[PDB]
């Protein structure tokens, strides 16, 4: 006989910042939970009725936090083996300091003109980059091209991810893989690294997942009815994120990034 | 289920299989008869725990063990679950295909 | 997955429901033209199932055309070459692979992939099949690079470089003829996104193969053959010779040949299971292309291939560029002056 | 173990009653908090049109 | 030719074309003087024949090198983009391409059209940037590129040496840089004037600005 065909599927995928906004619209901007005097939900807070609904839709309505600075998703950075480190072909040690230490990465992008011979990770600060260059080009004109020669924070990582040529990664990994073949615990380990990197690049090409989505620009917020611990973590992220936008620093970006790491996956 | 998988050897590199990939024994046999694309593999014994984390359903794996690792990998490649098994449909609250 | 569910209904059903050659073609075609995800493993396993059904199912022209299209898209070129040889013996042949220019013109992609990998001897044989089928070379096959070179001269190995031409190139003439006066020009500016900048990467799943000259291909082929010779010395090549391996094939015992005997006595495996796609689909020509010492590249060999290749392209409707002629009577027959 | 016993008997509709969805709708929102989306699509066997279920 | 300079002279200079004007100015070969060893002139030449005439008048002054900063307007005059690059690269020792008035067109697309006049593309230029080395042209001249006009103008002044000439063509006396639809205020004379003041502190800070890319003391 002919089978009674039934075709149903479900998929998970990384979520774009645009899809995060489409979920909420809805921006939570205040760290307030409930008013002390009226015992009512605070306006524009974690329980705002204009964002989540009157006090059944509060079980399903999402909100979001607009981060002043992008933060890496702790799943794809710290859980070994790292996905971001494998895709960028940089050791997690030299890439973790770009997020939690006082380092800076030179030449984050390659698709726009640059005129400085800096490259790699600089654990210290460039001396001339502090006074001479901003004065020569003026501060207003310097800010335009500043985040093209050397950048810092999780934002620098997102620029590297967004500017990756995934097809170049596959060809470079394949030729390096064969070169090691023609030539003991490191060669085998490096071969496994190259196979994972080219496997990772291929999946991005044939899907609609962008690798730069591994760095979060917006932070989706759980519906209030599912959080009648998590609320304190949300207030902590909002508090520091509101502090950072008042200053506008790098030490404050680490506080925002670390708070999001605690919210998403603690004990890492 | 323990003895139904082979491991692509470290030297088997092509556009069909990658070295270190876990593929079914029957699939490996059939591809060998049809291609000579460096399809090199060895039989591997998978324990029932490791076999349960290499299934066709990320929902079953995520509800068995190491949920965060399973979901992080599947989400990055847009993995699709076609809900052929039993526990998959139990989670969704549907009617099991049995 | 929709078509594969129906196929499984047939493959594991009763005798009157068993798949035929047309059934395999539909399921293969479904995977080759899938919208997303890698499907090359699914096609290769379906091919293995079809080969295991040789006593009842045999291929036709559509089977090889779909398999050439699939392996070309995923840049499994050596398998596309095997199935193109079988496609030659079918009348019509390359026209079926052309698909009237639809589905990214699989006929042109096969030609482009051979050019990109320096498999020129295979490329000329492909053009011979197109001639006997009265099939002109499509424009997608004759795509032009930045240095204004086509498949006629892109494997001579000053790579991605122009020729002398005896005079300076008029870059303003190229600017106007490329649509630079109306905003229709092709800008070679890298941009963010998973869309290749090279127009020659259109049609391939993971972009076109990396450019390999005919000189590099001969050298790589030369090395691979001797690697096999060094491998068999530690243990004449016999790859693909099933009859030879059947003769050598003739608690399980730890000793290998004793274990082979026990596999036959307990019916685990016998010589009736030793067959490849070449010997059950009647591929008598493949024993000529295997176990032979490759020819070493010489500049004289490269030139005569280019003269043959350029003659075939002109007689099949192709126009090699002025730069192509300089890289390689025929130049003036095209209206070019050095 | 009770679910396994019901599955062993093949009583699919009894199992559905004893499970019922709020369990899965709440799961989707918690996954959304980790920037993951879990969409359920039905492909029609008649006209091959994809329907996104309201989850 | 010479109507504006003669009018300024009559109401009340470099090159022999100004000798005729004397016998018978904002943006007309306007020398920017700040007590330095190289000449800086800002001109309004934005056409292939205007640039050719301008650069031949500079060469007769006998400088050691000519450094030209030139760009093309967006959405209009698409035919001169490869032409002006060929002229600049055959008459100037160092050429700095930049953005003149992009408008609604992307500045890197205009620069790609300009690069096509000498056989280059933006992708090839950016590849040379990754290897931190831009090769010279067939004639031995140098071509550099930057889509920000403020950066390109000041970086060309920093490339000046003793007895050189830096020619900032395109805008002249105009005081706007059209990006999108807004006409942002931008004066070429001010950028050259301010770059000359602060070029001294840049050189004593150990920065080698002889070409692209700059060599910082903490870069190797």
């Amino acid at each position: 006989m002919i089978d009674r065909y039934k075709h149903q599927q479900l998929r998970i995928g990384l979520v774009s910042p645009q899809q995060i906004s489409a979920w909420a619209t809805g921006e939570v901007t205040k760290p307030y939970t409930f008013h002390y005097k009226t015992n009512k939900p605070e306006k524009d807070g974690l329980f705002c009725e204009r964002i989540f609904g009157p006090i059944r839709i509060r079980r399903y309505q999402m909100g979001y936090i607009k981060l002043t600075c992008p933060v890496t998703h702790v799943w794809y950075l710290k859980r070994l083996p790292s996905y971001i480190a494998n895709l960028l072909d940089k050791p997690l040690k030299e890439l973790e300091g770009l997020v939690y230490c006082d380092f800076s990465f030179a030449r984050p992008i390659t698709k726009k003109p640059t005129f400085l011979r800096l490259r790699g990770s600089f654990e210290y600060e460039i001396q001339s980059w502090k006074y001479s260059i901003p004065l020569f080009f003026t501060t207003q004109g310097f800010e335009i091209f500043r985040n093209r020669e050397i950048s810092t924070g999780a934002g620098a990582i997102r620029e590297q991810l967004a500017d990756l040529d995934l097809r170049i990664i596959i060809e470079n990994s394949l030729v390096e893989w064969k070169q090691l073949g023609e030539e003991d615990r490191k060669i085998v380990r490096r071969k496994d690294f190259l196979v994972r990197r080219m496997e990772l690049a291929k999946h991005f090409i044939r899907t609609n997942i962008e690798p730069e989505w591994m760095v979060l620009c917006l932070l989706p917020v759980l519906p209030p009815e599912l959080r009648p611990d998590i609320n304190e973590l949300y207030r902590r992220v909002i508090y520091r994120n509101n502090t950072l936008t008042d200053l506008l620093v790098m030490c404050q970006e680490k506080l925002v990034q670390e708070a999001v790491d605690t919210l998403l996956d603690n004990g890492i | 289920q323990i003895t139904s998988k082979v491991l692509v050897s470290e030297e088997g590199m092509s556009n069909v299989f990658l070295p270190g990939e876990l593929i079914g024994l029957l699939r490996a046999e059939r591809t060998g008869r049809a291609l000579e694309e460096a399809i090199c593999y060895r039989a591997v014994l998978l324990g029932i725990t490791r076999a349960s984390l290499n299934t066709q359903s990320f929902i079953s794996e995520a509800s068995f063990q190491e949920t965060a690792r399973v979901l992080a990998k599947a989400a990055l490649r847009g993995r699709i679950d076609w809900l052929k098994g039993l526990k998959e449909n139990v989670v969704l609250g549907g009617v099991i295909p049995a | 997955e929709v078509a594969y569910a129906t196929f499984e209904n047939m493959e594991y059903g009763e005798d009157f429901m068993k798949p035929d050659t047309e059934t395999y073609n539909w399921v293969i075609q479904a995977y080759t033209r899938a919208d997303s995800y890698d499907r090359v493993q699914d096609v290769a396993e379906l091919l293995g199932m079809m080969v295991e059904d040789y006593k009842r199912v045999q291929p036709n022209v559509k089977t090889h055309a779909l398999l050439v299209e699939c392996f070309t898209k995923y840049c499994v070129v050596k398998e596309a070459i095997r199935h193109f040889r079988a496609l030659k013996n079918f009348e019509g042949g390359t026209k079926v692979l052309h698909n009237a220019g639809n589905f990214e013109d699989p006929l042109s992609l096969y030609l482009r992939a051979l050019c990109r990998e320096g498999r020129i001897v295979e490329l000329i044989d492909a053009l011979d099949a197109m001639r006997r089928d009265n099939q002109p070379i499509p424009p997608r096959a004759m795509i032009m690079s930045r240095k204004y070179r086509t498949l006629v001269s892109s494997w001579i190995e000053p790579l991605q470089e122009e020729a002398e031409l005896g005079y300076e190139i008029d870059y303003l003439a190229r600017y106007v003829e490329e649509g630079g006066l109306t905003g229709e020009r092709k800008r070679w500016v890298p941009r963010r996104g998973k869309t290749p900048l090279d127009p020659d990467a259109a049609g391939f799943i993971y972009s076109n193969p990396i450019e390999t000259s005919f000189k590099q291909r001969c050298l790589e082929d030369w090395k691979v053959h001797h690697r096999k010779l060094l491998r068999t010395l530690q243990s004449k090549l016999h790859e693909g010779d099933t009859e030879f391996w059947k003769r050598r094939f003739l608690w399980f015992p730890e000793e290998p040949f004793e274990a082979f005997k026990e596999m036959r006595e307990r019916k685990v495996f016998d010589v009736s299971d030793m067959y490849t796609i070449a010997d059950v689909w009647g591929w008598t020509w493949e024993k000529d292309f295997k176990n032979k010492t490759p020819r070493r590249w010489s500049q004289e060999w490269e030139v005569e291939l280019a003269i043959v290749l350029m003659a075939k392209v002109i007689e099949l409707g192709g126009v090699p560029t002025i730069g192509d002629c300089a890289v390689i009577q025929t130049t003036h027959s095209l209206g070019y002056a050095f | 173990m009770e679910v396994w016993a019901l599955e062993g008997f093949g009583v699919a509709h009894i199992l559905q009653e004893m499970l019922t969805p709020e369990s899965f709708r709440l799961l989707v929102r918690e996954l959304r908090s980790l920037a993951l989306e879990l969409n359920h699509f039905l492909v029609s066997e008649k006209n091959f049109q994809i329907n996104r279920k309201e989850v | 030719n010479g109507k504006t300079t003669t009018t300024y002279l009559i109401k009340s200079l470099l090159g022999r074309h100004n000798i005729y004007n004397i016998l018978a100015v904002p943006g007309r070969c306007e020398l920017i003087d700040e007590e330095q060893a190289f000449g800086v002139i800002v001109d309004h030449a934005n056409t292939p024949d205007g640039l050719s005439r301008l650069l031949d008048s500079v060469r007769e002054l006998k400088p050691r090198r000519i450094i030209t900063v030139i760009g093309c307007a967006g959405e209009n005059e698409r035919g001169k983009r490869p032409v002006m690059t060929k002229i600049a690269t055959e008459k100037s020792d160092v050429t700095m391409l930049t953005s003149d008035n992009p408008g609604n067109e992307d500045p890197l697309d205009i620069l790609d059209d300009m690069l096509s006049g000498i056989g280059w593309t933006m992708q090839e230029y950016l590849k040379h940037g990754e290897h931190d080395y831009y090769p010279p042209l067939s004639n031995g001249h140098r071509l550099f590129l930057h889509d920000v006009r403020r950066v390109a103008v000041r970086c060309a002044v920093a490339m000046g040496e003793e007895g050189d000439m830096v020619v900032v063509a395109g805008k002249g006396h105009e005081s706007y840089q059209l990006e999108g639809d807004k006409k942002e205020f931008y004066d070429d004379r001010e950028e050259c004037r301010e770059a000359l003041q602060y070029v001294d502190e840049l050189h004593q800070a150990g920065i080698d600005t002889s070409e692209f890319p700059w060599r910082l003391p903490e870069s190797h």
